[PDB]
């Protein structure tokens, strides 16, 4: 909402500066955009008048001219193509100080003397416009500092307004707030009836009161299309970001602009007799003045004559029911719609008008009248014509109506925080038309004026006071709260500490986008039917992650294509499984890494990373709540990962996750020549672990023995040390795999385990016969189970 | 991590809730009516008719309102959905949010929670400012301001918040008439900005080390 | 086609190892109270007797300040007793509002085998306007449920301190069927009054709690000995 | 009941290591936590801390725990030879605790992190290479601390 601060002052002056008003606005609810001035500034420029203009005779392209200031008349030669005797012009005089240092001074143009400079709005910094001189109207008061009569000692202001406050939509509105805000009287337009000079109307039907309660309707016959939009309103609608169109189309919004209330004019002999406002028919279709051809809804509400839909309700008129060339009267429309009826319908046809913002945000149920008269006046003042008597339809039990509210004075001090005085909190509401009647000690009935669509409570008044008194003047407190010790259980492992312990072994964390392509989303999770957004923002952006890896994946390739070698990424979030019906929102923790297993360093070995790297990195974060054993490592397989180094984390059998090698496959298709290794958690089952349990202490040494076994080259070593578990009875404190040999040695298809094995007796020492007698039934074990044997 | 830990330490708790939400805890039960532009195609990413990615993390807030009676403490971290990108916005981003629902709350202890937070998070005694303004779910709703101390009158709008409006609580069977409550919320990656003296937000979804490696 | 096939194997490298269980108490019992707004308060180890004793209703001829249960360096410093100075300290350079929690180090000439010549306690104060002995109730009532993770019964029976009045030794289920944890009490009006608060306009709750003892109740830990030999194999089970 | 409280949001600043936080990256980085007495012997006091002269207690409960300590390090010694003597090899340990400097009169007592380590760099495994423990290995526990918050490049190892 931009207006003229001229215009507005002309209604409410709050006799401040133009900087403390702007800084004011904002200070209560009403936050300025943009405060731009009107014009560039000059002095010594008049309204002059062309006198006689005569053939320069030694130059075609120049003229001489006799131009007056009321009080003398001076020779200027001018060249500008529209100067013509009888033209009202702005006259630089000799002395005159024009935009950017430009002083006029006594010439002599082609050997003829000139005493001044005939301007352009462009010479003046008023417009662009440097065709020609700017033609000033016909009745402009010759002498006048141009500055005064073109009111260039203005600014324009830009509102942001919130939905609720659809009152403010005008100047009427504007200089509502500013004699509220300041406690200034407000000195609004006086708007006299329009007699009529004829009896001719037109017939008027509420189809649809409920949607529209009031509707008013005047004929204006013989009316000069051909006539001018004078400059007053010309330069109030350029300063409000309103292009001059039309007369008639100029006076509709100039009223909509000055007091609220958006209005139409139809050509009279488009009305086939009279006017029915009513609900569309389903598939009614209507020819907008723009071109557009619309479908119309039952819910629609139209303006239609007993023919045909003329316009839609509020928003948009039709094409065959406008104003024309042909047009020689007309019929003024003036209603207010419901709120409620109209919200979100321009919308939904693709539309979007400045009569449906004012409309879906509340025009004053009882402006109609006014704006109508005002509308009248203007008319026939800009292209004549001879008025009929104003039709009104009203619906009473559908007019608006809002209950009187109760304010309690306790609800206002404790809301605020500090009381305040009866007196001023009627002032306040007063100033913003409400109607306020004592109802008991500390309490009022308050009445809502017909502008305000957005006070309906208690809390809506209590606003009001806190937004008047000023938001920075209320007290400041900390809540209280009657608070006990409390804590979250001592053995889990939370995503912030794990974050932490990764970032410790060397990660660092990567956020990417929950959607991905759903050719990405394929490759690593083939078969699989993404949820697919209904409106992504592009094609490659929708579908909703399964997973982490194609996110970090690609972001890691992001780095290599980015001269980085060694890459370590961590992240966290959530995957998306199945489909709306039954979908799973889990949470994961995910890492991927690539490049040498440490960073360059001359005390670094220059090895590359590998599988039991991530998997260091893995045992890790599952040893995080002192849980580790409850996990184990199952040679598994998945899509997205290589079938001989892959590895299915599991937790009483439930599906923790997987670590393994990315596919060689896959690196292919993404373009990926260096080995990457990646693991994904899922957290619920990672968090819970163990409390410590004290176990004594022997005060007796440990025995240890070391077995080296030959097995099947592919017998897992897990499986191996489990059994030895097994059999080697209670005493066994720790079980160490300490080397692995599958080499010239020994049979390609054996391989070689060494192990070391500790006991200790919690109340004795273990001799030498009961270890030996141990440590064979192990062996026979191992040669039962797995056909191993002591190399 | 900095602004959960500004809360917890005085009785605030953690919530989380799913990405992928329903109209009614997204929109309804915050006051936003089915022709409100907010839910349109334009800014809101659909599955269907009624499912969609969370605009704000306010559901959260909603579903401890529905399942528990006051009083209140929550902060809300999470990623939030916004249709309507560009350089400036992006389509994916974090956001904060509190809520607290007690028996005598006013907007004395909304202007002091949100004062002592943001002196607490910039780790200065800078100036806070609050300017009316209008959000369904609160009433009064206010735009707060800081001093461009972090670096056109040397203020920044940073986060707003507001009283909880009565019919917000109402849904949600929580007594207006018993019950007051405050609500806020804030932009992670425009505090980041700011804390951090970065200038594009698309280098928070890149992941370029030496971006990141700053952070260490 | 390319057989780079591997195993089970453990992980290469390093992995973590871990905390000793007191500091596990500790920073567990802090985490309880500095989620309500309670600050962590440090002060020094060698303290002197006003801080220690005097400020604390401790007169002279009390046998808790004779050389049988104090380290002492000469007639007026001294190893302190327990981490009150710390609290004392707070009460004398602040006004109220006062929430604090004191964990440290503690020492006590009078050792043998259940008691130990260094250990870590835990002090709680609380000073602001309208404190009462149910508001202390309260406090300790939800501490120990918090601590212990279990909605457990706590009892107060009444005792006497020198600090404190009234004051009440605290019990939790598990001979009687029924444990001491803790003591507490109402700040005795002379110790505010000597630091500066007036006891008719402020009210006050302290109490104290030992790291040992709570360790030992929650990790089934039997000797005291065991946490200031550290021993790897005592140790290595709370990691 | 439950005592009432106005409180207001705060935090410790952003660019800050503590004692907590440094103490979880040392046990990620393979650390045990130890706990030793304040009190050591005096004849400990002066092989570590020569010519110095110890603040001793005036009744110890022993003469081997009259001294307090100038620093953690006889403390640690002493624990990871306990663990020498009882069939340890790789010993990692580290503490935080007060140092004691000078006489009453202008006593300091200042908050040290301090930490002991001995053995194979690594521990015993198949993938794991059989090298011991040097003054690198050490180093780097130490760079690690030190840039917790950001701020190594402030420090020098001279
Ligand atoms: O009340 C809130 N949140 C809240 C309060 C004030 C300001 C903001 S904010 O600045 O982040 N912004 C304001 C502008 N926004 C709007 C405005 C209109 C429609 C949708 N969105 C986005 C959020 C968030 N949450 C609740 N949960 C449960 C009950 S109340
Ligand atoms: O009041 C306290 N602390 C307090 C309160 C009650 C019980 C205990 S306790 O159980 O740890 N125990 C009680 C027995 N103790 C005694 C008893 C007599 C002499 C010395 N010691 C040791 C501490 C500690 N401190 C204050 N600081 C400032 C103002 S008040």
């Amino acid at each position: 909402m931009k207006f003229s601060e001229k215009w507005l002052r002309s209604w409410a002056n709050p006799q401040v500066s133009h900087d403390e008003l702007v800084a004011r606005l904002s200070m209560v609810g009403l936050e300025v955009d943009a405060d731009l001035p009107v014009a560039g500034a000059f002095s010594g420029v008049v309204v002059g008048e062309v006198l006689s203009t005569e053939q320069h005779p030694d130059a075609d392209k120049l003229r001489v001219c006799q131009v007056s200031n009321g009080s003398e008349t001076f020779q200027v030669v001018c060249g500008a193509p529209n100067v013509r005797a009888g033209l009202k012009i702005p006259f630089a005089m000799i002395g005159a100080e024009l935009p950017d240092d430009f002083k006029i001074k006594k010439a002599k143009l082609r050997g003829v003397e000139s005493f001044g400079m005939l301007c352009s709005a462009k010479e003046l910094q008023i417009s662009e416009e440097n065709a020609g001189l700017l033609e000033l109207p016909a009745d402009a008061p010759v002498g006048q500092d141009v500055r005064t009569y073109l009111e260039l000692a203005d600014y324009t202001i830009e509102v942001g307004l919130t939905p609720n406050r659809g009152d403010c939509l005008s100047l009427a509105g504007l200089a509502r707030e500013v004699s509220a805000i300041y406690d200034v009287p407000l000195a609004p337009v006086a708007v006299d009836a329009v007699a009529a000079q004829h009896d001719e109307t037109r017939p008027v039907e509420l189809a649809a009161p409920a949607a529209c309660p009031r509707y008013l309707g005047r004929v204006i016959r013989n009316v000069d299309l051909s006539r001018p939009t004078p400059l007053w309103m010309v330069e109030r609608l350029r300063r409000s970001d309103i292009r001059s169109i039309d007369p008639v189309v100029d006076v509709t919004n100039y009223v909509m602009i000055e007091l609220g209330q958006p209005m139409h004019a139809f050509d009279l002999a488009e009305i086939n007799g009279g006017v029915r406002v009513r609900m569309a028919e389903d598939g009614e279709k209507l020819v907008l003045l723009d071109g557009q051809e619309i479908t119309l809804r039952a819910d629609t509400l139209v303006i239609a004559d007993h023919q045909r839909a003329l316009a839609i309700a509020g928003v948009m008129g039709g094409e065959h029911s406008g104003v024309s060339d042909s047009t020689r009267d007309l019929f003024l429309e003036a209603a207010f719609f419901d709120t409620i009826a109209l919200a979100g319908k321009a919308r939904s046809y693709g539309l979007h008008t400045d009569s449906s913002h004012r409309f879906e945000r509340g025009v004053d149920s009882q402006l109609a009248r006014k704006a109508m008269e005002r509308a009248t006046r203007l008319i026939l003042d800009i292209v004549g014509g001879e008025p009929g008597p104003i039709v009104e339809q009203v619906s009473e039990a559908h007019l608006p109506k809002v209950a009187p509210i109760t304010l309690r004075a306790e609800r206002v001090t404790q809301m605020l925080g500090m009381p305040l005085d009866a007196a001023e909190i009627v002032r306040l509401l007063q100033a913003l038309e409400l109607t306020v009647v004592a109802d008991g000690e500390g309490q009022w009935s308050v009445g809502v004026p017909s502008h305000r669509f957005d006070i309906s409570l208690e809390v809506d008044l209590i606003e009001e006071l806190a937004r008047l008194y000023g938001y920075n003047r209320l007290p400041v407190r900390y809540p209280q709260a009657r608070l006990a010790p409390n804590n979250k259980p001592e053995a889990r492992a939370a995503l912030p500490l794990l974050r932490r312990l990764l970032v410790a072994r060397g990660y660092q964390e990567a956020i990417t986008f929950s959607f991905i392509d759903p050719a990405l989303f394929e490759l690593f999770d083939p078969g699989t039917q993404p949820l697919t957004l209904a409106n992504p923002i592009s094609a490659d952006m929708a579908a909703m992650r399964s997973s982490l890896w194609p996110g970090l994946v690609k972001a890691l390739q992001h780095n290599l294509n980015r001269q980085q070698s060694r890459v370590r990424l961590f992240e966290s979030g959530l995957r998306f499984v199945g489909q709306l019906e039954g979908l799973k929102q889990e949470a994961m923790l995910a890492g991927a890494i690539c490049g040498k297993r440490l960073p360059e360093g001359w005390a670094n070995g220059r090895d590359g990373v590998d599988f039991f790297d991530a998997k260091a990195d893995v045992e890790a974060v599952l040893a995080s709540a002192g849980a580790l054993g409850d996990f184990s490592f199952v040679p598994g397989e998945h899509p997205a990962l290589h079938p001989g180094q892959t590895a299915r984390i599991e937790r009483e059998g439930r599906l923790v996750g997987y670590l393994g090698a990315l596919h060689p496959e896959l690196a292919k298709k993404l373009d990926l020549e260096q080995p990457v290794f990646l693991f994904e958690l899922l957290l619920a089952e990672v968090v819970d672990g163990h409390l410590p349990k004290f176990r004594e202490l022997s005060r007796f040494p440990e025995v240890r023995r070391d077995l080296a076994l030959l097995v099947d080259q592919d017998v897992p070593a897990q499986d191996i040390l489990t059994q030895i578990r097994a059999a080697a009875g209670e005493w066994l404190t720790d079980l160490r795999l300490f080397d692995v040999y599958h080499g010239k040695g020994i049979d390609p298809h054996r391989k070689s385990l060494a192990v070391g094995l500790t006991w200790q007796h919690p109340s004795r020492t273990l001799n030498d016969d009961e270890v030996n007698s141990t440590t064979q039934n192990i062996v026979t074990s191992l040669e039962e189970r797995f056909n191993a044997t002591l190399r | 991590e900095r602004i959960e830990q500004c809360f917890s330490r005085i009785g605030y708790e953690v919530a989380e809730g799913p990405e992928v939400e329903d109209d009614y805890h997204n929109f309804e039960a915050l006051n936003i009516p089915g022709h409100h532009p907010a839910r349109a195609m334009h800014d809101t990413f659909y599955f269907n008719a009624n499912m969609l990615l969370r605009t704000h993390t306010s559901p959260v807030q909603v579903r401890t309102m529905e399942s528990q009676q006051p009083p209140i403490r929550i902060v809300c971290p999470g990623r939030v959905y916004r249709c309507d990108s560009d350089l400036t916005h992006s389509p994916m981003f974090h956001q904060v949010e509190g809520l607290l629902v007690d028996e005598g709350v006013s907007f004395a202890d909304l202007k002091g929670t949100i004062e002592e937070f943001l002196r607490a998070f910039f780790e200065k005694q800078l100036e806070v400012r609050f300017r009316p303004s209008f959000f369904p779910f609160t009433e009064p709703s206010a735009e707060v301001d800081i001093q461009c101390v972090i670096c056109q009158t040397g203020w920044l709008e940073v986060m707003g918040c507001g009283m909880v409006h009565p019919n917000v609580l109402r849904m949600s069977n929580i007594d207006p008439e018993k019950f007051q409550g405050f609500a806020f919320g804030m932009g992670a990656e425009r505090l980041a900005m700011l804390r951090y003296g970065v200038n594009d937000l698309r280098l928070f979804f890149d992941n370029d080390l030496r971006f990141l490696g700053q952070f260490r | 086609a390319a057989e780079r096939i591997d195993v089970t194997l453990p992980g290469r490298g390093q992995l973590s190892g871990g905390l000793h269980p007191v500091t596990r108490t500790l920073e567990r019992i802090e985490q309880c109270f500095s989620r309500i707004g309670y600050e962590v308060a440090e002060g020094p180890e060698v303290e002197d007797d006003y801080h220690n004793f005097e400020a604390l209703n401790i007169p002279g001829h009390h046998p808790a300040r004779a050389m049988h249960d104090t380290f002492y360096f000469n007639a007026n410093m001294l190893l302190r007793t327990h981490t009150s100075p710390v609290q004392v300290r707070t009460m004398e350079s602040q006004q109220p509002p006062i929430r604090i929690v004191c964990p440290g180090r503690v020492y006590r000439c009078d050792s043998d085998l259940t008691h130990s010549p260094m250990f870590h306690q835990v002090e709680g104060l609380l000073v602001d306007e309208g404190v009462s002995f149910a508001d202390l109730k309260g406090t300790i009532e939800e501490f120990l449920r918090a601590f212990f993770e279990k909605q457990l019964e706590v009892r107060f029976r009444p005792s006497f301190f020198p600090f404190t009045e009234p004051s009440a030794e605290v019990d939790i289920q598990c001979q009687t069927g029924w444990l001491e944890v803790m003591g507490c009490g109402m700040v005795h009006p002379n110790v505010l009054r000597m630091s500066n608060i007036d006891p008719e306009k402020f009210q006050g709750f302290a109490f104290g709690m030992g790291a040992e003892r709570l360790a030992m109740l929650r990790y089934g830990v039997n000797d005291l000995r065991l946490f200031f030999d550290n021993d790897l194999r005592f140790l290595g089970q709370f990691r």
